[PDB]
RNA sequence: GCUAAACCUAGCCCCAAACCCACUCCACCUUACUACCAGACAACCUUAGCCAAACCAUUUACCCAAAUAAAGUAUAGGCGAUAGAAAUUGAAACCUGGCGCAAUAGAUAUAGUACCGCAAGGGAAAGAUGAAAAAUUAUAACCAAGCAUAAUAUAGCAAGGACUAACCCCUAUACCUUCUGCAUAAUGAAUUAACUAGAAAUAACUUUGCAAGGAGAGCCAAAGCUAAGACCCCCGAAACCAGACGA
RNA sequence: CCGAGCCUGGUGAUAGCUGGUUGUCCAAGAUAGAAUCUUAGUUCAACUUUAAAUUUGCCCACAGAACCCUCUAAAUCCCCUU
RNA sequence: CUGAACUCCUCACACCCAAUUGGACCAAUCUAUCACCCUAUAGAAGAACUAAUGUUAGUAUAAGUAACAUGAAAACAUUCUC
RNA sequence: CUCUUACUUUUAACCAGUGAAAUUGACCUGCCCGUGAAGAGGCGGGCAUAACACAGCAAGACGAGAAGACCCUAUGGAGCUUU
């Protein structure tokens, strides 16, 4: 009994569907497409790494400046909602400072305030009370 | 082999209405086999691409070219086979739609070459593809000018949007 | 080794094993030593009181051994009054 | 691939699920064969399975035509026009118990 | 496999019955005369 | 290019002829012919082969021994050649020893 | 298969090469375990517990004299003439409990097995089949089918 | 060539919808097409949106002058 | 697959015709190198790995395993209510129809095996009928297979049949361990 | 849109059976295919070597007149590699078939032709409508690479993440082999199609059967025995020997 | 392409050497050394894989393991408990 | 403060080592029996190619490149130059 | 040769006709310094940068061509010589 490939035709075409967009060659002969495809799905399969971290670059970036319009920096604004008690992410943040101009500079302005009292509390050596804003929620 | 071209001007189209608009006539012709390069065929197909009937024939009579006077000879037929078999009332009132070349059946020899070598070279042949369309020569695409560049540059600014939010 | 004869497409024996081990039903191979008859002037008699004594075989010795033999020299035989006879046989063997 | 393929924005149907909620699957066609093993899981399907599932989902009609076939399919069309065929060649009656509700779910 | 070359049309000149015996034979082409009692209808 | 561009005539099979319909009858010769008979006596082909099963080098020696003297000349050198052959590969190359 | 060597390509050496030096089986001295294996004569050994097992289901009779050729047509022995078998040893194993009468005759017999047998009233003796005889004795029916 | 059936009538499916791209056909009424039945398909109609419709006027609803007209040319055509 | 011989064969590259002459020297050429024009990677050449019959696939299962897997299938029958006794094989008229409309009537199934004990004591009558029909075959029950009962959903045996079995499969019940080939004279067999 | 693609027959392979075996006239051992003149020339004779032995030097299986078994036993042997009986035992046998190939397959074969070689000798390629061609302005199209329809715009293994948006932004040192380690300026690869490479005993394991017995004479057996299943590739030297052909 | 011609055959010469070795998916998985006309290889061990049986294994407390003698070394062996 | 495939969070989980080894699935083909717009259970085997300066065939690149050709006029009669 | 120059012919280049070969993983085929299988068009930091033909040049692509002939290895060959 003598077998032969009788369906080689669609075994190279699932293949080559995925290099119709590529340029040269490369598109067309699977050779040259089969070796490119395979680069393909290993760069789309190590961006999901990229996409995450660009993104919080990509906020950050944008907290920085609408932070800066209010005479703030990112560390100042970070470390000192999370004094706060306050938990909302870059994500959110960047999206405040884009849609929601007026909630962001209350956010600013009780950042500045939090870090204000983290100075004035520096300078006592515990007599004084703490502040209203520095006060803590406790969970039991 | 394919021979498709032959067929297009087999095609019947069904009677037009009333208000419909005078429908341009199409005529299709070919010739086979000719002994010549379709590379160098496709440098006299793309000059007379666009033009008029009686334009093309100018410019094709006085080519020094082979291949031009063997176009000019697949006008002449085709602008004849119009009037006499596709309804055509005025020979001069027709343009080049189509003009391409192709690939023929070619044959192989041997070249001989030094130190007991040879080369194995092909008499080339070519086909040669014209389409004439009723009606004037379409008016060529003037240059885009600088208001179309600027129009264009600001309708970019106006169609970017807040990427990666809300 | 043969492991397909030319003429009957069998496994062959390999002669010289057959001329120096013994092999016990129970898959054990009995040899000599090496040197028991060599230069006896010169060794104690505590190393000639050893070297003439029929000593076992290995695992990976007693197996390549069975590889150059085949089944006739596997089979249990009861040959009349043999001086091997009752070793042929494992008592009290655990694992 | 995402390079490789299209695209589309996060949408609903007619703004659905705002004033009410309606389903979007409109009509199931299941192709089953009287005889043949690869539609066992489907006969099965429409021995105790689908009648109970139409109960539940008024609102979608479903058609069994049962004739000679060697790929069993279903076929499910939704308000908008969009048509999505679907094989259960093969496939236990848990299987396609999951899919058609998969169907019904989609938009 | 699967090599046919066919040449370009001919186009046969003289259409005329007398010219194409006239004209083979010039060329040699001798073609004698049928022989069959079916005829047609 | 390839592949067919049409679909082949259909493969009819007629599934209740003679040879199908009555294949397997008296495999059972010895059971229920008080053992007169012996399945394998039922077997058809080449007489070096009736009853029996080997390897390419024992079936070879095996028709060269019962066939040989009838076999051309030509096809019994070619025989020879592929018992040396085989010889060699089965007795000192492979990947086990 | 591996990377080159004579493993990837099948060249290996023959089996017991040890690569170069004096193998394990030619390093050893040749001893006669087996000189004159195929000259030595063997006996099928029959225990009195085989034998009063056969009795007790009926597969031996002891009414009529035991030979070797009931003992085989009653599935009790396999002798094999042409593995140098002369026939069957009377061995003593359960001579306590063994209880029967019998006329029995074995090739070879014990001391304490002739006291067994004896000692309930039966017969026992020792008689001598050559390789031919005892091929005839064991199956007579493909003897008697060769006309001589 | 070579043998087999499997590999020829999956290619005779691509070319069909090879040659339905290249030249698509005119849309037509869901009614004419399989699995249709006009009573089942217009009960669901009002429960898909929870309505407790009448049939009797739905189905008027559904009427349009245009098709009667037409429906009614049909018949004198064949005189019924 | 006991009866089966292949008889496909191909031709190695020491077979097929030529293929002695080195084509081209070793080095120099600028080529590859070959030894012959027959090897396998060429076109025309030998087949590396190829069928070499004509080739058997003889072999035997245990007696009593193959008497036991017709009693399977004389069990699977009777189980699945597709097991028919009769009292003898004489129809009233050597009509193939009438044949057909019998187990039609009785619904018995689209294949019958019809059994009998021997194979010239079979009634004419129904001879007639099954040598003219290709699905109701008839055979001697010394021709009883399992194939050919699983391949008919229908199986019909004569009361003398019923015996003949019983007899033949259980005496590998209850039989001693053989001395020599039972086609040689026995005290008790046959019978 | 060209080039092309696509097909199913020709016949072949393996068995069985049967032993096999010419012719019109004329010409042909001289320079064969050449009508006609003095002759006497005559046939026989151990194969070797490659290879294995990891060199090599004795040695290294090659149908030789019945399948099986005896038995890979006796025996031979740098007692190494390996080689290897007999006595005795004693079976069956109905040509007209195929879980064989289907035009790169299967015979080399359309042919031992064309062509190559002084000679011995080596040795191809390919075909395809239809019931009708006395229907040939015919049998639709849709499919490889290669081109054409339709050249190109900063920046980079050519893509991916994306994006309103093709490109611009960010991220990313082809593959295989071979190596301690290759983006390596180490190997191979123009590309498409087709062809092109793991063959088996010993024991052991798993799943049935029967069980101190197993096996359809042989053999094994101090729970064994029977059966099955499942593990051991391709191309490549320079060489050596025999017999022919050549000044 | 004569340090000894060519053709065919033995012949599928041999090659511890180079190259090549074709569907998907998961899993475990880097190794003291000895001998060898042997170090471009192989066999034994060691490491590694799978199945099976059984009971200890790893980590480690005191106590304990040399005089001759130059570094009065970092450590090790043994080892219940855990 | 920034900062991973570390860790947590929503959900899921057999789903990142060469040689080697173990295991679960499977394309197409033939056969048995089913099936009947292309499948099922099994049994078989010339059973799967991005690579061997691989074999054959087709078509590209180099490249419309290298290279190749016909002494002159005329009445095509003839003359003229070399 | 100092120390080259001028002219003729062939070649050449343009028009027309005909039409090969080695070569080629894919290419959207820049420079400097540094890095690194130790000598980068492809990596890092910098500089440069619309697209495109023709004719020239031979610094680089460890450029093409011939599985290095030198050297070493193979229990691989052969020719010659010999106490
Ligand atoms: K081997
Ligand atoms: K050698
Ligand atoms: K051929
Ligand atoms: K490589
Ligand atoms: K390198
Ligand atoms: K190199
Ligand atoms: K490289
Ligand atoms: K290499
Ligand atoms: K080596
Ligand atoms: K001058
Ligand atoms: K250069
Ligand atoms: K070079
Ligand atoms: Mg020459
Ligand atoms: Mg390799
Ligand atoms: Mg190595
Ligand atoms: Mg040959
Ligand atoms: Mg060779
Ligand atoms: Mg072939
Ligand atoms: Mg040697
Ligand atoms: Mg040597
Ligand atoms: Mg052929
Ligand atoms: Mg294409
Ligand atoms: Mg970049
Ligand atoms: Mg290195
Ligand atoms: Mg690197
Ligand atoms: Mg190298
Ligand atoms: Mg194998
Ligand atoms: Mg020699
Ligand atoms: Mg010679
Ligand atoms: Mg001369
Ligand atoms: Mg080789
Ligand atoms: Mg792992
Ligand atoms: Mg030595
Ligand atoms: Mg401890
Ligand atoms: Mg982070
Ligand atoms: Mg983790
Ligand atoms: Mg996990
Ligand atoms: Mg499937
Ligand atoms: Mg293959
Ligand atoms: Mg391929
Ligand atoms: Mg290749
Ligand atoms: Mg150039
Ligand atoms: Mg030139
Ligand atoms: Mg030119
Ligand atoms: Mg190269
Ligand atoms: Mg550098
Ligand atoms: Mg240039
Ligand atoms: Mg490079
Ligand atoms: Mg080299
Ligand atoms: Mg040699």
């Amino acid at each position: 009994l003598r077998n032969r490939v009788t369906d080689r035709y669609f075994r190279i075409q699932e293949v080559l569907k995925h290099a119709r967009h590529f340029r040269g060659r490369k598109n067309r002969c699977y050779r040259l497409a089969v070796r490119t495809v395979i680069r393909a799905f290993v760069k789309c399969t190590k961006a999901r790494y990229l996409k995450k971290k660009n993104m919080r670059t990509l906020w950050i970036n944008r907290i920085t400046a609408a932070s800066q319009e209010h005479g703030l920096k990112y560390p100042a604004l970070i470390g000192n909602l999370v004094k706060c008690q306050v938990e909302l992410n870059r994500k959110v943040l960047a999206d405040l400072a884009i849609y929601e101009p007026k909630t962001f500079k209350s956010l600013a302005a009780l950042a500045s305030r939090r870090r204000h009292e983290g100075f004035a509390a520096a300078l006592g050596d515990g007599k004084e009370p703490e502040g209203i804003f520095s006060r803590v929620v406790q969970y039991h | 082999i394919s021979r498709k071209w032959e067929k297009k001007n087999k095609i019947v189209y069904p009677p037009q209405l009333p208000g419909e608009p005078r429908r341009p006539a199409e005529i299709y012709h070919c010739r086979r086999q000719i002994k010549y390069s379709k590379d160098k065929m496709w440098y006299l197909a793309k000059l007379i691409r666009g033009m008029s009937i009686d334009q093309a024939l100018a410019q094709l009579e006085f080519n020094d070219k082979k291949g031009a006077k063997i176009i000019k000879e697949v006008l002449l037929e085709a602008q004849d086979m119009a009037v006499r078999d596709h309804n055509v009332e005025f020979r001069s009132n027709l343009y080049i739609a189509e003009s391409t070349s192709g690939r023929g059946q070619c044959l192989k020899r041997i070249r001989y070459h030094g130190r007991g070598r040879f080369g194995i070279m092909e008499k080339v042949y070519c086909h040669y593809f014209v389409k004439l369309v009723e009606g004037p020569p379409p008016p060529p695409e003037p240059p885009k000018t600088a208001v179309a560049h600027a129009k264009e540059y600001i309708q970019q600014l106006r169609s970017r949007t807040i990427v990666h939010t809300l | 080794l043969t492991y397909f004869s030319a003429r009957k497409g069998k496994r062959k024996t390999v002669k010289a094993v057959i001329d120096r081990f013994l092999r016990l039903h129970c898959g054990l191979w009995v040899r000599r030593k090496a040197g028991y008859k060599k230069k006896l002037w010169k060794k104690t008699p505590a190393r000639k009181k050893r070297l003439r004594e029929f000593v076992f075989c290995n695992k990976t010795q007693s197996k390549l051994l069975d590889k150059m033999t085949t089944s006739f020299w596997k089979r249990r035989n009861w040959y009349v009054d043999d001086p091997y006879q009752k070793y042929h046989d494992r008592t009290n063997l655990k694992v | 691939t995402a390079r490789g393929t299209p695209s589309r924005f996060l949408a609903s149907v007619l703004h659905n699920g705002l004033g009410r909620y309606v389903q979007q699957l409109q009509r199931l066609s299941f192709s089953v064969s009287r005889d043949g093993a690869s539609s066992r899981g489907a006969r099965e399907f429409v021995e105790r399975e689908v009648i109970d599932f139409a109960r539940r989902n008024p609102g979608v009609v479903i058609y069994v035509n049962s004739r000679p076939c060697c790929v069993p399919r279903v076929v499910a069309e939704y308000l908008n026009g969009a048509v999505r065929e679907e094989s259960i060649h093969c496939k236990s009656v848990e299987e396609i118990s999951t899919l058609v509700q998969k169907l019904a779910d989609q938009s | 496999t699967k090599k046919r070359f066919t040449p370009p049309i001919y186009q046969p000149k003289f259409k005329t019955e007398k010219e194409f015996m006239q004209h083979a034979r010039k060329a040699g082409l001798v073609i004698p005369p049928e022989k069959s009692d079916r005829s047609i209808h | 290019i390839g592949i067919r561009l049409t679909l082949p005539p259909p493969k009819v099979v007629d599934r209740w002829n003679e040879k199908r319909a009555m294949f397997g009858v008296y495999d059972n010769i010895g059971i229920l012919g008080n053992f007169e008979k012996h399945p394998k006596e039922l077997i058809r082909g080449p007489i070096w082969l009736r009853g029996w099963k080997g390897n390419e080098l024992q079936r070879c020696i095996r028709k060269r021994k019962m066939v040989g003297s009838r076999m051309f000349a030509d096809d019994l050198h070619n025989l020879n050649k592929r018992i040396r052959y085989l010889y060699k590969h089965f007795n000192r190359h492979g990947k086990f020893r | 298969r591996g990377h080159k060597g004579e493993r990837q390509r099948g060249t290996r050496p023959r089996l017991g090469f040890e690569g170069g030096q004096t193998p394990f089986y030619i390093r050893i001295p040749k001893y006669g375990f087996n000189e004159g294996h195929s000259f030595r004569r063997q006996y099928k050994p029959l225990s009195l517990n085989r034998l009063q097992y056969l009795i007790d289901l009926g597969r031996v009779d002891p009414s009529q004299p035991i030979d070797l050729t009931q003992l085989v047509n009653g599935r009790g022995v396999t002798i094999q003439p042409l593995k140098r078998d002369y026939g069957v040893q009377l061995v003593e194993e359960g001579a306590d409990t063994f209880t029967a009468k019998v006329n029995i005759e074995v090739q070879l017999a014990s001391e304490l097995a002739i006291a067994a047998i004896e000692k309930n009233g039966g017969v026992v003796t020792t008689a001598f089949y050559d390789p031919r005889s005892l091929d005839i004795v064991c199956k007579p029916v493909p003897f008697f089918l060769r006309g001589q | 060539v070579k043998k087999g059936f499997r590999a020829a009538f999956r290619f005779q499916k691509e070319l069909e919808r090879q040659r339905l791209l290249r030249c698509p056909p005119p849309p037509v009424r869901r009614s004419e097409k399989p699995n249709w039945d006009y009573h089942a398909e217009i009960q669901a109609f009002g429960h898909r949106l929870q309505e407790n419709f009448s049939l009797d006027l739905l189905k008027t609803a559904f009427v349009n002058s245009c098709y009667i007209k037409s429906e009614e040319a049909k018949r004198q055509q064949l005189g019924i | 697959n006991f009866k089966r011989i292949s008889y496909a064969k191909t031709k190695t590259r020491a077979e097929v015709r030529g293929g002695g002459r080195k084509p081209w020297p070793q080095k120099g050429t600028g080529r590859a190198r070959h030894g012959s024009i027959r090897s396998p990677l060429w076109r025309g050449g030998g087949v590396a790995h190829g069928p070499r019959g004509p080739t058997s696939y003889y072999y035997m299962l245990p007696m009593k395993v193959r008497a036991l897997g017709l009693k399977v299938a004389l069990t699977v029958k009777l189980a699945q209510d597709d097991l028919h006794i009769m009292d003898s094989l004489e129809l009233p008229t050597g009509d193939p129809q009438y044949l057909t409309e019998l187990a039609h009537y009785r619904r018995w199934g689209d294949s019958v095996l019809l059994v009998d004990l021997t194979h010239e004591e079979m009634p004419q009558s129904i001879v007639e009928a099954t040598s003219r029909l290709k699905t109701f075959n008839l055979i001697p029950a010394v021709g009883l297979n399992v194939h050919s009962m699983l391949k008919h959903q229908t199986l019909v045996l004569t009361l003398p049949t019923v015996a003949f079995l019983e007899d033949k499969l259980l005496w590998q019940d209850s039989r001693y361990r053989p001395l020599y080939p039972f086609s040689l004279p026995y005290s008790d067999f046959p019978r």
